[PDB]
DNA sequence: AAAAAGACTT
DNA sequence: AGAAAAATTTTT
DNA sequence: AAAAATTTTTCTAAGTCTTTTT
């Protein structure tokens, strides 16, 4: 059995946390989140300086 | 016109509370009726004809021959009685699973599945084509004016039951579900879906303050099962936000809940101090809760269902944790505890056998309850969901390249949170 | 109070 | 929640 | 072009937790 990151990303981590640091970083999104989980958080994707 | 999230000061409902004022939508989608090959089954050498009926049963577990299920007793146990009670309606020689060879439905099966695989990609484009046909009615859903897609439309085929880990009912048959086992949820002044010809719903009900569109008893357990909107939907985002938003709330109030749990370490009310050490595990090692688990499931744990045998007392205030959780997945950890908390954990174990509860005075309800007193809507899996943020925050901040280079430092970043939460993938 | 139903997340 | 199917990308 | 590996999506089981019923 190998760890799992999936879980994680899609029910246990703000999404705005993700984004905001790949914003400030310069990472795509798509690099992260897949089309369908993009479309899960569309109130997360705008990702401002973000403190959780 | 704007989206919800950009709105001023909308007020999201919450769960029990009204959820929408309309609600149109088309129903589910039925998967095809069985239909029967034919094949024949040989017991104890001598051919063997089947009803539709029995026969569909009959090439469910003929066809998962190089399964590990197929070789486990539970499964095979479960599946021959389900398929007796079948057979048993008319006069047959089945007496013992052994003596059943299924061996020209598994060839049978084996032929079909090749079959599919050597179709040509313009075979495959008109399948897909007429497939997604089918499914475009049943798709979506008008909620409050806005059309939202459906997430689990297609009512669930017939099957033997797929158990996790050591379940009892492994291999019992999960059966079709009818038109008349559907309660339909939509709005009072809506189109209501026409049931299957000769057939009818079970009820069809107009609940404004639930989020499902469909509910079937399921026939394993008679767990309840719900049609319900895709994660892209705002139902979904709004309640999504919501529980994101009390982690952080929690984030605040996460000293003075310590603060009180280690007062209550020094307790003299047994259930007191057991539930301090329940709160000091659900908040430092993120455990779920742990609700007591029936006969008829597998034997999991969580924080509240912690047994003797499931921590090991080791030398310098190391607690060795080893136990199967939701899924079935093992958590193994050896934990540097508070003095305080050992001391607690040698007086929570000390004359007990393996196999009593740890936690005994403390159950999640009472735990729950306690959260309340500090903060609305706190809960123990908001600890999780909190554990899981924050340890993704922290490290961006205390541990700050090429794209790639900076994708992998990610990766390293998810991975922690991950094994935090112990998430597990084979 | 205790157990079951029920609906929602993971 | 993880398993499995299905889709897509990488290797050959 | 095929095969292999890898990621993504679909599927439904398995939890949590509040409300309702006994
Ligand atoms: O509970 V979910 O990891």
């Amino acid at each position: 059995k190998a760890v799992s990151l999936g879980t994680s990303k899609i029910n246990y981590i703000d999404p705005r946390i993700i984004c905001s640091w790949a914003k400030a970083q310069d990472v795509p999104i798509n690099k992260i989140f897949s089309a369908t989980i993009q479309k899960k958080f569309p109130w997360a994707m705008n990702a401002e300086n973000f403190d959780f | 016109d704007l989206n919800w999230w950009e709105q001023e000061n909308l007020r999201i409902a919450m769960k029990g509370e009204r959820r929408w004022e309309t609600l149109a939508h088309n129903g589910v989608l039925f998967p095809p009726e069985y239909e029967p090959h034919g094949i024949p089954i040989f017991y104890d050498g001598r051919e063997f004809k089947m009803t539709p009926e029995e026969e569909e049963v009959a090439t469910m577990f003929a066809v998962m021959k190089e399964h590990d299920y197929y070789r486990m007793e539970v499964f095979r146990r479960n599946f021959f009685e389900s398929w007796r009670e079948i057979l048993d309606k008319r006069q047959h020689p089945i007496r013992r699973l052994e003596l059943c060879d299924f061996e020209p439905i598994y060839q049978w099966h084996l032929v079909q599945r090749e079959k599919k695989l050597s179709r040509t990609k313009e075979e495959k484009k008109a399948i897909k084509e007429k497939q997604d046909a089918e499914a475009e009615p049943y798709r979506y859903c008008v909620w409050d004016g806005r059309r939202e897609q459906v997430a689990n439309f297609r009512v669930e085929p017939p099957g033997l039951f797929r158990g996790r880990g050591k379940h009892p009912l492994m291999g019992k048959l999960k059966v079709r579900v009818q038109p008349e086992d559907i309660t339909i949820n939509i709005g009072e002044t809506a189109e209501v879906p026409v049931p299957p010809a000769g057939h009818k719903w079970a009820a069809v009900q107009h609940d404004h303050t639930v989020t499902w569109l469909a509910m079937w008893r399921d026939s394993v357990a008679g767990n309840m099962k719900y049609v319900m909107l895709a994660p892209s939907s705002s139902v979904k985002g709004q309640s999504d936000m919501v529980k994101f938003e009390k982690a952080r709330k929690l984030k605040d109030k996460v000293d003075d809940i310590r603060a009180s749990y280690m007062e209550d370490f020094k307790s003299n009310d047994l259930h007191v101090a057991q539930r301090a050490v329940a709160m000091y595990f659900i908040d430092r090692l993120a455990l779920r809760v742990g609700n007591e688990k029936g006969e008829d499931e597998a034997d999991t744990v969580g924080c509240c269902s912690l047994r003797v045998e499931h921590i090991q007392l080791m030398p310098d205030n190391i607690v060795r944790f080893d136990f199967l959780g939701k899924d079935s997945i093992r958590y193994q950890n050896d934990v540097a505890v508070l003095p305080e908390v050992y001391a607690l954990l040698q007086r929570f174990t000390r004359r007990k056998s393996p196999g009593m509860d740890i936690f005994d005075q403390l159950n999640p309800t009472q735990l729950n309850d306690h959260l309340k007193s500090f903060m609305d809507g706190l809960s123990a899996k908001v600890f999780r969901t909190y554990n899981a943020s924050i340890t993704l925050d922290r490290w961006f901040k205390e541990k700050p390249w090429s794209t790639a280079d900076k994708l992998a430092y990610f990766n390293k970043a998810n991975t922690e949170v991950a094994i935090l939460c112990n998430h597990q993938k084979s």
